[PDB]
């Protein structure tokens, strides 16, 4: 949960792009966008499978929304 | 004739066909033409005359079609405003443009509530519960002005990024659209019952294609929501759902629905012509394309805003040996088109010069300033081969292009230098295509987080023109004359970089 949640804002915050906050908007401010969003993906996936179907506002609003997802996807 | 009488020779011979869909909402031709006599009773109660300018700022919609089309009847101007790009910019569209309303969703109200335009109206177009909703306003008391409106009136404006940070408005006329909406009509043979995805904005001219060319034939178009921008396969999704003969984007984004959406794997069968537009196409990735749909209609589309497309070529088989892009073809939209050395002179096959186009779309002119006066030269680079197709080969200028969007580095640069912590500002791009990636380098007052100037640049600009790296020097290369050197920038940022690959 907050061991998932550190392993994604490492990888935002060194692979991709200070603080990085739970709740800091990542498409509003163009951290995560069209081109870096199927990166993270790779990523959550290979070292960790997130479906298409979810690549939208609702899984990576925030850093504790891309945290329920991959929770969430249990079995 | 006009625009508005093709949605009216539509209805006539297509009542009940599907107008205009949405994520939530569909409206047959007979319901589209209630919901637009609706707008305009309201267009009128709210004393809005012909001539004067409405903000369009909301999520496209049904509601928004219907709005467009009642402004047209009324000749009131409509201008489309960025419904991802902040409140800060909207008083700048609205200041230039002197619009009289807004037309939001009661979401953007607070926005609204705070901002330079608070005492403009508005009217909510989604949420029956807000006070500000159409139907509460009470038209009993109103008339439809007796009024007729020419070819050459000012139909809507399309607002383009700003050197100085104040968006130019690229003002339009019905004969500037229909010269377009007739060649592509007559070109690409739209019938009635084809359904049109609508992937771009409202404020950009390829949605001009999916809605006009649509409302034009009795075919149905298909508003692509905002909610599924970055997800390939939901696009992909789109298309199938909808049964799409006609797309029309950037090539990034076919590219996005080739590389992780499958377009390529799941043939859409429903797809007829396949329309590009606004950057080059890598040919590796449209050889591809062109090879799973053999059957379809492919074209490359160019220009800018102020002309629509005044160039276009027909792509039928690329030779595998091909490294370059594809011509951007020959004249269209029935324009006259032709290279110009800095001089004036005509260019001759061979010869590099800048792109000129003269005939019925090139825009009136921005609004608010002196009007286009005889042909437009575009600040496109281009070359003409034998067989009479120009080649695109770059701008000169300060306008960039980041996966089809259009940047002025002095837009960015205003916003940056905004930041009470930055003194000179600079912006480019490194890379290209789906790689391209835009930079800001700054001098700081008292040395800048990358976060804190990402939220800054998101409270001013679109996210399409927030900076992705910031570079920090102690102070920015100037040339003999003062002037920042952009060369020299551009040098320095390519040079640090390719640092960092050796280190
Ligand atoms: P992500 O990286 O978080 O998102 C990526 C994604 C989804 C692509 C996103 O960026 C997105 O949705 N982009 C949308 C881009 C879009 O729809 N733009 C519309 C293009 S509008 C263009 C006119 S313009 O004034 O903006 N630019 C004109 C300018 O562009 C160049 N140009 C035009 N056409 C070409 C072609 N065919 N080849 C090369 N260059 C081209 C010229 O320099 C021109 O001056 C349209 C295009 C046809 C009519 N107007």
């Amino acid at each position: 949960g907050e061991e998932v949640k550190e392993k994604i804002r490492r990888y935002i915050m060194e692979d991709l792009i200070d603080e990085l906050d739970d709740q800091t908007p990542l498409l509003e401010w163009g951290i995560l966008n069209s081109m870096n969003i199927v990166k993270l993906m790779v990523y959550i996936r290979d070292e960790m499978s997130i479906p298409s179907t979810h690549i939208t506002g609702k899984y990576f609003k925030d850093l504790n929304a891309i945290s329920r997802t991959v929770e969430q996807l249990k079995a | 004739k006009l625009l508005h009488e093709r949605m009216m020779h539509s209805l006539a011979r297509y009542p009940r066909q599907t107008a205009v869909v949405d994520e939530q909402d569909a409206l047959s031709y007979e319901a589209l033409e209630l919901r637009i006599r609706e707008f305009v009773a309201m267009l009128c109660a709210l004393g809005v005359g012909q001539g004067q300018r409405i903000l369009l700022w909301a999520h496209k919609s049904v509601d928004l079609v219907a709005v467009m089309q009642a402004a047209l009847r009324l000749g009131v101007v409509y201008v489309p405003v960025d419904p991802l790009s902040p409140v800060s910019r909207l008083e700048k569209i609205a200041g230039d443009s002197q619009a009289v309303l807004v037309l939001c969703t009661a979401a953007r109200l607070e926005e609204l509530a705070g901002s330079a335009l608070a005492q403009v109206r508005s009217v909510v177009l989604d949420d029956p519960a807000s006070a500000g909703y159409w139907r509460n306003i009470d038209t009993g008391s109103s008339v439809v002005p007796t009024l007729a409106i020419q070819p050459d009136d000012l139909a809507y404006i399309l607002y383009t990024s700003g050197s100085t940070g104040v968006p130019k408005g690229v003002a339009l006329s019905h004969g500037n659209a229909l010269a377009f909406v007739d060649w592509a009509c007559e070109r690409y043979c739209f019938q009635p019952g084809e359904r049109f995805a609508n992937h771009a904005p409202l404020h950009f001219d390829l949605s001009v294609l999916d809605i006009y060319c649509a409302l034009n034939v009795g075919a149905t178009v298909c508003l692509v929501p905002e909610s599924i921008a970055f997800s390939p396969r939901l696009l992909t999704d789109f298309i199938r759902q909808h049964e799409i003969s006609i797309w029309y984007s950037v090539p990034s984004v076919l590219m996005m629905m080739m590389q992780d959406g499958d377009l390529l794997s799941d043939i859409q069968d429903t797809l007829r012509v396949l329309l590009f537009a606004g950057e080059p196409f890598p040919v590796k990735h449209l050889r591809d394309l062109r090879a799973a749909y053999a059957d379809v209609r492919l074209a490359n589309l160019f220009g800018p805003t102020e002309t629509n497309v005044c160039t276009a070529f027909e792509v039928g088989a690329i030779d595998p040996e091909r490294v370059l892009p594809v011509p951007i073809g020959t004249a269209a939209s029935g324009n006259q088109v032709w290279a110009q050395k800095p001089d004036g002179s005509r260019c001759a096959v061979g010869e590099e010069g800048e792109l000129v186009v003269q005939g019925p779309t090139v825009m009136l002119g921005y609004f608010a300033k002196p009007a286009q006066e005889g042909p437009y030269k575009t600040g496109d680079m281009v070359r003409q081969r034998p067989d009479g197709n120009y080649e695109y080969l770059g701008r000169r200028d300060d306008m960039l292009k980041v996966r089809g969007n259009r940047i002025e580095r002095g837009e960015v640069e205003a916003a940056l230098l905004a930041h009470p912590q930055v003194s000179e500002a600079a912006v480019l791009v490194v890379g290209e295509g789906m790689n391209a990636q835009l930079w800001g380098v700054l001098v700081a007052h008292t040395r800048l987080s990358l976060i804190d100037l990402k939220r800054h640049c998101a409270q001013r600009l679109p996210r399409y023109m927030i900076i992705d790296k910031v570079l920090c020097l102690d102070a920015l290369p100037r040339n003999a004359n003062g002037k920042v050197d952009r060369f020299a920038l551009a040098r320095q940022v390519e040079g640090k970089l390719a640092a960092a690959l050796e280190h």
